C-alpha cells in the first residue's frame, strides 16, 4: 500500500462571479494544486474538477495508506494546513509557515480516520488553514480531502474512478473578513451565497451521466447563520450513518463533511439550491447537467448538414480547404490540409451542445499517405476565451491518436464528454501534411436528439398509413414503407393522385417530444422522385389537427433535392405530441417519401 | 397505482384580532368551485397529498390567488413540466408552464414515486416531505404555501386499509408576515398561535407519530419538547426535537399517562413568539445483574468562584483584561455563586474533592435502565433551590407520591434555606437509550425555582442515564448579568457601588463568562494517557440563546457509530462521544464558533505517555 503524495500551496487570486450573459475585483487566497517540489508548474484543473471553483484540490488516500503533504506559502501572509486527522509524533507545542516558506506533513491514515463499512466506499474531510480559523476561510482557503476504503482508488489513473465525485461547499463569504481589506464605512454589501465560491448561477462544471450513480460531498462552514438546507431538484439521495436512510433534503452544520450518493432521474439541465428562501434569492442555484450517452449522433459534418461556412482554418495549402473537411469526401480532390506549420482548425456548431467523440481521416495524394498523425483538443462555450481538453486523468491536457494511413478511421471518444459551441482540432504531427476528413459525435445539451424508430423498424408497420397511396398489380409504394434508409422492391412511400393537400401519418405510440424530421426521395430506374417543399400538422387526439406555424408563418419545411441524401429540418418549438403528419407541398417528378423522426420521451399521458 | 388531486390557489383570511394571507386546498369540482372538508388541526396546511411506491400522483392546480404561483414537490420525481420551478430548463412554454401559473391560471402537475423515490430498507414507513410554490419562495411561503407531502411503502390507507396508525403532521411554521404581500409577524405551529390547534389526541396504551416539517425564510433555529414525553427520530432517544430551517423528519412518541401536554421551543427569545400548542391523550376505547438504588446526598451550596484561574493577562492592554482583570467599573474573574456540592452523609459537613477537571459542576449522577436514584438534597444558602433532573420521567418524593402542599407539579416546588428534601428517580428503558443511542447518553439536573437564574446562578451539574450492559465537558455561557448574587458581587468588588446601571452596553459584558465547565480563557486542561480511550459526555446548557460546534484541536470521535469532526450542541440538548485517542500534544479544545472562542470559551487537552 502506498504514500499519497500532495505538492499543494497557498496562492493570492483575483476573485469574481462577473458571469456570463462594471464588474468587481477582490485579492482571496486558495490552496493550489502544483507540481514538482519546484512549485514550478501548477496543476493544469481538467473539465475532470471543474467544479471545485474556489476549492483546493482533493486530496485522496486508502486508508492503510499514508498522506504526505508538502505545502509552501505563496502567499503573502502566514497560513497553515491542518485538518482533523493530520496525526502527529511526541516530544513547545505546534505550527503555522510563514510567506515564501515550505513545510512538510506525513502521517499514516488510520481506521480512526476512515469510513466504517457500513458508510460510504469514500468519507469526505475538511482541511483548511487555521491561523485564524475564522479569517483563513473567508480568505479562501479551504479543500477536501477524502479517505476512502482498500482497493477502492484506482491505481495510478487519479482516484476512484467507478462513480463520478462531486465536491459542493456552501458559505456565505463575507469580505468584511479576508486579510485582504485593500480596496475600490457607509453600511454593508458583499456577501457572497456561494457553492464552492460561486454566486448564483456561475458554478461551472456538473458533468455526469444518466447512469453512473454520485457521490457527492457537501460541506457548510462558519458563521452561525450558514446553515444552509440543502436541496436537489427532482432527485433524492442515500445517507450513511448508522443504516442507510433515504433523504430528499439535507441540512448543512457549520463543520459537518457529509457524504451522500444518487442515481440520476431524467436526463437534462437540473439545480441544486438552499432551499431557505432569502439564501437563495442571494444566490444559490447552481446547475448540473445529466446527458444520456444512450445519445452519441453525428453533428453533421457526413451530410453537408454543417453548411459550408462555420469551418475554419489556420490557413491552407492552395485549394485543399476545410469546408472540404467532412469526413468521406470522395475525389481526389478532397479534404482540409496545410504544409503550415502550426496549424488549425474550427467548427462553430452553431449552438452550445455535448460532444462525445471526433471520426478522424486522411487522403491519398499521388502515391502519398496524406493523413494527421497526432493531435490535441480545445473548445469554447462562448467564442471568444478558449479552452483545452484533458480528459479523465492524464497529465496536462489528453493527447489523441490520429491516423496511420490515407482512409483508415479513428474515432476518439471524449472520455468526460466536451461541452461546447465551438470545437478546434490542432495537429501535433503529420504524414507530410496535416490533412483532414473527419465527423463530429455528439447531441444536443437536453439529451434530446434520437433517431425515433423509423429506419429502425423501432416504429410498427401498419403504425403509419398515409392518405392512400399508389398501388399497382406490381408495385405497392405503402406508407408503411417511408423510412429513411429502406432499400427494398417499391422502397418508399407514394400517395396514388399527386395532391398538395395529402399527407402521411405516424402514431407515435405513446408522447414522444420532437426535434425534427430528415426527409427523402427514391429512384424508381424511371426518375428521381423526391419532396421539395413541406408542412407538418400534428394532432394529439386522432381527427384534429393544428398545423405547425412558426411565428404567423405556417412553417413551410425545406426538403430535399435528390433520390438520396437525408435532408432534415429543426423544430422551431421542439414539437410535444402523439400525432405527427408531414404534407407535401411541392415535389419533383413524384411525391415519394422515405424519412425518419428524431427525438423522444416527454410528459406520457395527460 | 394512481391518485388524483384537484388542488386550488386561493387566498383566504388567517388567525386564532390580526393577520390574513394565500395559501392551498382541496376542492372537488371539475371546472372551478367549493367541495373539500378539512379537518381541525391541518391548520393554514394544504391538503396532505400521500402516495405509495408504484402510484402517480397528479394534482391539478387552479391558482384563484392575484399572486403568481406554482407547485414544487420534494423528494418525488416528474419530468420538467411538473417540478414547477423557473431557471434553465431550456425547454419550450408546454415545457415551462409548469414554472410560474398566473393569476387565474388553472395547469396540471404529475409527479410519480419510482422504487427509487421510495423509503429505504431500514427507515420510516413513510417519508416526510412537502411541496411549496417556488416562485418568490420568501413571496410564496411566508403567505402560506405548503403541503404535506407523504411517500409510502406498498402498505397504505387507500391499499391495505388496516394500516390503523395515529398519525398527526407537525408543521413548525415561522411566518414573516412582512415579507408576504404586505405593502408585523406571526410565528406559529401549523398557523396556530400561543396555543389554539384543536386535534392532538393519542390513545393511552399506544403510540402516536409526527410527520414534522421545519419552515421559514431565515435561518433562525429551533429545539422543540413535549412536556414529560420523549422522541424517536432515525431509532435515537432524542428528548428535543431539534428543528432546523427546513427539516423534514419524521418522528415517534408513545404517550403513556392521560392528560394535557405543552409541545412548544424552548429557546430564549421566541418564548413569547407564541410557537406552541397542546396535545391530550385520553383513553380510547379498541373493540367497544439486578438493579441498584444509587444514593447521593447533595446540597445547594455558596461559594465563591475564579473563572480564570492561575491565568492572568495583566493590564487593560487586552480584550481577555476586561472579563477578568477587575476594574474602576468591572467585577470581572470572580463572583459569588450557588453550586450542588456532594456531602457524605445524612448530616452535612464533609464532602469528597473539588473537580480541577469537572469545575463549576455539581457531581456526576449515574444511573442504568432499572436503576433508582435517591436524591436526598439540602439547601444551605439564602433563596428556595430545589432538583430535578431533565431525562427521567419518574420523580416523586421519597415514601407517598401526592406532591406536597400546594403544587400541582416538583419542579415548582421550592425547598427552602435550611430545609433537607428526599426525592426518588426511577429510571425506566422507556427513558433510556436504544440498541442505536450512543448506549449511555448525556443529560442534565437543575434548580426549576426560577429556570435560568437558578442556572445561570451555579446551580448545574451532570446526569447519565445508561443502558443495563467520566469524562463531562460542559460548554456554558453564565449571565452574572442576573445572577442573584450578581447586586451582592457588585456591593463587594468595585469601587464604593455608587453609579450602578445595570443596563449599560460595554459593561454587561464584563460579567458574560463564556465558559468549558465554569472556566474561561484557555484555564482549565484536562491531561490524558495517549492511548487511553474515552466517552465524552459534552453538553451546552445554559450557553444561552444559540447552537454551538464544538471542537477538539487535532481529534476525531465517534458520534453514533460514525468518525467526525466536529459535534453541534443545541441549547439544552447534551450530546454523548467517544475518543479514540492516541495521538500526542497540546490540543486547544474549544468550539469552532470563534465568535464566543475568544471571549474565553475554550480550554486545552494534553495527551501523554504514563505507567498504570
Ligand atoms: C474517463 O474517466 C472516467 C472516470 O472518472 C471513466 O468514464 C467511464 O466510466 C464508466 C463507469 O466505470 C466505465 O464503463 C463501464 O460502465 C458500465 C456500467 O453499466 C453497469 O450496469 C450494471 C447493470 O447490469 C450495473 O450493475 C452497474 O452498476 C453499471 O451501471 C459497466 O458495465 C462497466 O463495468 C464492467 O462490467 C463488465 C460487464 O460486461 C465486466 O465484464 C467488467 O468487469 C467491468 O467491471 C464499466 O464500469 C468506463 O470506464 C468509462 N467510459 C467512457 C466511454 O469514457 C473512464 O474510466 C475514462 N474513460 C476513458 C479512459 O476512456
Ligand atoms: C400571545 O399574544 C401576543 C402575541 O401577539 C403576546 O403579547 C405580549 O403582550 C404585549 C401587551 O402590551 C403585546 O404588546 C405584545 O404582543 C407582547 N409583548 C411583550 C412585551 O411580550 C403574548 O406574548 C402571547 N401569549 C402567550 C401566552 O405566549
Ligand atoms: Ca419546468
Ligand atoms: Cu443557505
Ligand atoms: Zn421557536
Amino acid at each position: 500500500k502506498k504514500t499519497r503524495h500532495y505538492f499543494i500551496a497557498a496562492v493570492e487570486r483575483l476573485w469574481d462571479y462577473g458571469m456570463s450573459s462594471s464588474v468587481p475585483q477582490f485579492k482571496k487566497v486558495v490552496f493550489q494544486e502544483f507540481t514538482d517540489g519546484s512549485f514550478t508548474q501548477p496543476l493544469y484543473r481538467g473539465e475532470l474538477n471543474e467544479h471545485l471553483g474556489l476549492l483546493g484540490p482533493y486530496i485522496r488516500a486508502e486508508v492503510e495508506d499514508n498522506i504526505m503533504v508538502t505545502f509552501r506559502n505563496q502567499a503573502s501572509r502566514p497560513y497553515s494546513f491542518y485538518s482533523s486527522l493530520i496525526s502527529y509524533e511526541e516530544d513547545p507545542r505546534k505550527n503555522f509557515v510563514k510567506p515564501n516558506e515550505t513545510k512538510t506533513y506525513f502521517w499514516k491514515v488510520q481506521h480512526h480516520m476512515a469510513p466504517t463499512k457500513d458508510e460510504f466506499d469514500c468519507k469526505a474531510w475538511a482541511y483548511f488553514s487555521d491561523v485564524d480559523l475564522e479569517k483563513d476561510v473567508h480568505s479562501g482557503l479551504i479543500g477536501p480531502l477524502l479517505v476512502c476504503h482498500t482497493n477502492t482508488l484506482n491505481p495510478a489513473h487519479g482516484r476512484q474512478v467507478t462513480v463520478q465525485e462531486f465536491a459542493l461547499f456552501f458559505t456565505i463569504f463575507d469580505e468584511t473578513k479576508s486579510w485582504y481589506f485593500t480596496e475600490n464605512t457607509f453600511k454593508e454589501n458583499y456577501r457572497f451565497h456561494a457553492i464552492n465560491g460561486y454566486i448564483m448561477d456561475t458554478l461551472p462544471g456538473l458533468v455526469m451521466a444518466q447512469d453512473q450513480r454520485i457521490r457527492w460531498y457537501l460541506l457548510s462552514m462558519g458563521s452561525n447563520e450558514n446553515i444552509h438546507s440543502i436541496h436537489f431538484s427532482g432527485h433524492v439521495f442515500t445517507v450513511r450513518k448508522k443504516e442507510e436512510y433515504k433523504m430528499a433534503l439535507y441540512n448543512l452544520y457549520p463543520g459537518v463533511f457529509e457524504t451522500v450518493e444518487m442515481l440520476p432521474s431524467k436526463a437534462g439541465i437540473w439545480r441544486v439550491e438552499c432551499l431557505i428562501g432569502e439564501h437563495l434569492h442571494a444566490g444559490m442555484s447552481t446547475l448540473f447537467l445529466v446527458y444520456s450517452n444512450k445519445c452519441q449522433t453525428p453533428l453533421g459534418m457526413a451530410s453537408g448538414h454543417i453548411r459550408d461556412f462555420q469551418i475554419t482554418a489556420s490557413g491552407q495549402y492552395g485549394q485543399w480547404a476545410p469546408k472540404l473537411a467532412r469526413l468521406h469526401y470522395s475525389g481526389s480532390i478532397n479534404a482540409w490540409s496545410t504544409k503550415e506549420p502550426f496549424s488549425w482548425i474550427k467548427v462553430d456548431l452553431l449552438a452550445p451542445m455535448i460532444i462525445h467523440g471526433i471520426k478522424t481521416q486522411g487522403a491519398r495524394q499521388k502515391f502519398s499517405s496524406l493523413y494527421i498523425s497526432q493531435f490535441i483538443i480545445m473548445y469554447s462555450l462562448d467564442g471568444k476565451k478558449w479552452q483545452t481538453y484533458r480528459g479523465n486523468s492524464t497529465g496536462t491536457l489528453m493527447v489523441f491518436f490520429g491516423n496511420v494511413d490515407s482512409s483508415g478511421i479513428k474515432h476518439n471518444i471524449f472520455n468526460p464528454p466536451i461541452i461546447a459551441r465551438y470545437i478546434r482540432l490542432h495537429p501535433t504531427h503529420y504524414s507530410i501534411r496535416s490533412t483532414l476528413r473527419m465527423e463530429l459525435m455528439g447531441c444536443d445539451l437536453n439529451s434530446c436528439s434520437m433517431p425515433l424508430g423509423m429506419e429502425s423498424k423501432a416504429i410498427s408497420d401498419a403504425q403509419i398509413t398515409a392518405s392512400s397511396y399508389f398501388t399497382n398489380m406490381f408495385a405497392t409504394w405503402s406508407p408503411s414503407k417511408a423510412r429513411l434508409h429502406l432499400q427494398g422492391r417499391s422502397n418508399a412511400w407514394r400517395p396514388q393522385v399527386n395532391n398538395p393537400k395529402e399527407w402521411l401519418q405516424v402514431d407515435f405510440q405513446k408522447t414522444m417530444k420532437v426535434t425534427g424530421v430528415t426527409t427523402q426521395g427514391v429512384k424508381s430506374l424511371l426518375t428521381s422522385m423526391y419532396v421539395k417543399e413541406f408542412l407538418i400538422s400534428s394532432s394529439q387526439d386522432g381527427h384534429q389537427w393544428t398545423l405547425f406555424f412558426q411565428n404567423g408563418k405556417v412553417k413551410v419545411f425545406q426538403g430535399n433535392q435528390d433520390s438520396f441524401t437525408p435532408v432534415v429540418n429543426s423544430l422551431d418549438p421542439p414539437l410535444l405530441t402523439r400525432y405527427l403528419r408531414i404534407h407535401p407541398q411541392s415535389w419533383v417528378h413524384q411525391i415519394a417519401l422515405r424519412m425518419e423522426v428524431l427525438g423522444c420521451e416527454a410528459q406520457d399521458l395527460y | 397505482a394512481t391518485r388524483r388531486y384537484y388542488l386550488g390557489a386561493v387566498e383566504l383570511s388567517w388567525d386564532y384580532v390580526v393577520y390574513k394571507k394565500t395559501l392551498f386546498v382541496e376542492f372537488t369540482d371539475h371546472l372551478f368551485n367549493i367541495a373539500k372538508p378539512r379537518p381541525p388541526w391541518m391548520g393554514l396546511l394544504g391538503p396532505t397529498i400521500q402516495a405509495e411506491v408504484y402510484d402517480t400522483v397528479v394534482i391539478t392546480l387552479k391558482n384563484m390567488a392575484s399572486h403568481p404561483v406554482s407547485l414544487h414537490a420534494v423528494g418525488v420525481s416528474y419530468w420538467k413540466a411538473s417540478e414547477g420551478a423557473e431557471y434553465d430548463d431550456q425547454t419550450s412554454q408546454r415545457e415551462k408552464e409548469d414554472d410560474k401559473v398566473f393569476p387565474g391560471g388553472s395547469h396540471t402537475y404529475v409527479w410519480q414515486v419510482l422504487k427509487e423515490n421510495g423509503p429505504m430498507a431500514s427507515d420510516p414507513l413513510c417519508l416526510t416531505y412537502s411541496y411549496l410554490s417556488h416562485v418568490d419562495l420568501v413571496k410564496d411561503l411566508n403567505s402560506g404555501l405548503i403541503g404535506a407531502l407523504l411517500v409510502c411503502r406498498e402498505g397504505s390507507l387507500a391499499k391495505e386499509k388496516t394500516q390503523t396508525l395515529h398519525k398527526f403532521i407537525l408543521l413548525f411554521a415561522v411566518f414573516d408576515e412582512g415579507k408576504s404581500w404586505h405593502s408585523p409577524k406571526m410565528h406559529t405551529v401549523n398557523g396556530y398561535v400561543n396555543r389554539s390547534l384543536p386535534g392532538l389526541i393519542g390513545c393511552h396504551r399506544k403510540s402516536v407519530y409526527w410527520h414534522v416539517i421545519g419552515m421559514g425564510t431565515t435561518p433562525e433555529v429551533h429545539s422543540i419538547f413535549l412536556e414529560g414525553h420523549t422522541f424517536l427520530v432515525r431509532n435515537h432517544r432524542q428528548a428535543s426535537l431539534e428543528i432546523s430551517p427546513i427539516t423534514f423528519l419524521t418522528a415517534q412518541t408513545l404517550l403513556m399517562d392521560l392528560g394535557q401536554f405543552l409541545l412548544f421551543c424552548h429557546i430564549s427569545s421566541h418564548q413569547h413568539d407564541g410557537m406552541e400548542a397542546y396535545v391530550k391523550v385520553d383513553s380510547c376505547p379498541e373493540e367497544p445483574k439486578h438493579p441498584k438504588t444509587w444514593v447521593h446526598y447533595i446540597a445547594a451550596e455558596e461559594e465563591d468562584w475564579d473563572y480564570a484561574p492561575l491565568v492572568l493577562a495583566p493590564d487593560d492592554r487586552s480584550y481577555k483584561s476586561q472579563y477578568l482583570n477587575n476594574g474602576p467599573q468591572r467585577i470581572g474573574r470572580k463572583y459569588k455563586k450557588v453550586r450542588f456540592m456532594a456531602y457524605t452523609d445524612e448530616t452535612f459537613k464533609t464532602r469528597e474533592a473539588i473537580q480541577h477537571e469537572s469545575g463549576i459542576l455539581g457531581p456526576l449522577l449515574y444511573g442504568e435502565v432499572g436503576d433508582t436514584l435517591l436524591i436526598i438534597f439540602k439547601n444551605q444558602a439564602s433563596r428556595p433551590y430545589n432538583i430535578y433532573p431533565h431525562g427521567i420521567t419518574d420523580v416523586r418524593p421519597l415514601y407517598s407520591r401526592r406532591l406536597p402542599k400546594g403544587v400541582k407539579h416538583l419542579k415548582d416546588f421550592p425547598i427552602l434555606p435550611g430545609e433537607i428534601f428526599k426525592y426518588k428517580w426511577t429510571v425506566t428503558v422507556e427513558d433510556g437509550p436504544t440498541k442505536s443511542d450512543p448506549r449511555c447518553l448525556t443529560r442534565y439536573y437543575s434548580s426549576f425555582v426560577n429556570m435560568e437564574r437558578d442556572l445561570a446562578s451555579g446551580l448545574i451539574g451532570p446526569l447519565l442515564i445508561c443502558y443495563k450492559e467520566r469524562n463531562v465537558i460542559l460548554f456554558s455561557v453564565f449571565d452574572e448579568n442576573r445572577s442573584w448574587y450578581l447586586t451582592e458581587n457588585i456591593q463587594r468588588f468595585l469601587p464604593n457601588p455608587a453609579g450602578v446601571q445595570l443596563e449599560d452596553p460595554e459593561f454587561q459584558a464584563s460579567n458574560i463568562m463564556h465558559s468549558i465547565n465554569g472556566y474561561v480563557f484557555d484555564s482549565l486542561q484536562l491531561s490524558v494517557c495517549l492511548h487511553e480511550v474515552a466517552y465524552w459526555y459534552i453538553l451546552s446548557i445554559g450557553a444561552q440563546t444559540d447552537f454551538l460546534s464544538v471542537f477538539f484541536s487535532g481529534y476525531t470521535f465517534k458520534h453514533k457509530m460514525v468518525y467526525e469532526d466536529t459535534l453541534t450542541l443545541f441549547p439544552f440538548s447534551g450530546e454523548t462521544v467517544f475518543m479514540s485517542m492516541e495521538n500526542p500534544g497540546l490540543w486547544i479544545l474549544g468550539c469552532h464558533n470563534s465568535d464566543f472562542r475568544n471571549r474565553g470559551m475554550t480550554a486545552l487537552l494534553k495527551v501523554s505517555s504514563c505507567d498504570k
